[PDB]
């Protein structure tokens, strides 16, 4: 569950 | 934060709520907000910390959206709870006067990012100064109104709009103690604007067609909450990348950073 990928991404849910 | 409503999970899961833990009690104290960077950063202010440096007087909650005042319960997932492994101010930070109000946490063990907890965007070396207008939201568990003891258990949020500095800094407004390292949101009229206890979270930009929202600055301070003229004063991101690149790395800060994506 890396914290890096596309920033600012919201709802991950 | 002073107006605005409630926010909805996983809303803004790069809040991260600062917090003071007294130990002669193992109490929790939300005090100040801050920004998820990575696995193991979180951005904010500098006056946070205030009389408050040595790394065991605080604790870090995120993926929350509800927060409890004093609590010695622990947390359960997918709220997450950590301990402050460093604290960086800015070498040139000013106290009282609230410049350079810009610092650094690291964080441990680190956190793992999911559907409540996952990075906030950075500007880009070329963004230059956030140019007004522009739809921008501030977030946190500060006060509702000037003062009243009690903070905001429920995440907020608050739509403002950008204010020219020259229009901040004329004398009807702030006259003169605004930089060009600031940033002023807000309303003329006021009613809407962050608080105590906001201090060290984001106030996110973006335009109308663009997809992703972005951190153009952490909040600093201002005169009261809410009052006319008197706009939230940010400490603007963009020219601290400087600052943050040095302390965790330029790829880390790269990865933080949108591209030049579809328009
Ligand atoms: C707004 O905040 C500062 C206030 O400037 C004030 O002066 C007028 C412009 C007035 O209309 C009001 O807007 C406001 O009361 C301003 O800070 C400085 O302004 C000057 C230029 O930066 C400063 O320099 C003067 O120029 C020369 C430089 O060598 C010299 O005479 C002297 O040393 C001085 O530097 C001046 O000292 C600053 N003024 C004060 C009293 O703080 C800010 O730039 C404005 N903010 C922003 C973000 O630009
Ligand atoms: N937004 C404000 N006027 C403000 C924010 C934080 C703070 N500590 C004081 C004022």
């Amino acid at each position: 569950a890396t914290c890096d990928g596309p920033c600012g991404l919201r709802f991950r849910q | 934060v002073v107006g605005g409503m409630s926010a909805e999970p996983g809303a803004w899961p790069w809040m991260v709520s600062l917090q003071i833990f007294m130990y002669h009690n193992n109490r929790r104290y939300h005090t100040c907000g801050g920004i998820l960077l990575n696995s193991h950063w979180v951005l904010t202010a500098a006056h946070c910390f205030k009389n408050k440096k040595k790394v065991t007087d605080w604790r870090l909650i995120f993926g929350a959206n509800e927060v409890v005042w004093g609590s010695n319960k622990p947390v359960k997932p997918p709220l997450q709870e950590r301990f402050v492994e460093e604290i960086i101010i800015h070498e040139k930070y000013v106290s009282g006067l609230e410049i350079n109000d810009i610092a650094l946490i690291k964080i441990t063990p680190p956190v793992p990012c999911g559907p409540f907890i996952g990075p906030g965007c950075l500007p880009q070396f070329k963004a230059g100064p956030p140019r007004a207008p522009q739809t921008c939201w501030v977030t946190g568990w500060g006060y509702l109104k000037e003062k009243g003891p009690r903070t905001s258990p429920t995440l907020q949020e608050a739509r403002v709009a950008l204010i020219d500095l020259e229009l901040c800094n004329s004398t009807r407004w702030y006259n003169g103690r605004i930089r060009s390292t600031n940033v002023c949101a807000g309303y003329p009229r006021g009613k809407i604007d962050t608080c105590q206890g906001d201090s060290g979270g984001p106030l996110m930009c973006r335009d109308r067609a663009e997809n992703t929202f972005v951190v153009v600055g952490i909040t600093s301070w201002g005169v009261g909450c809410a009052r006319a003229k008197r706009p939230g004063v940010y400490t603007s991101t963009w020219p601290y990348l400087n600052w943050i690149a040095s302390k965790i790395g330029s790829n880390a800060l790269q990865m933080v950073q949108l591209g030049t994506p579809p328009r």
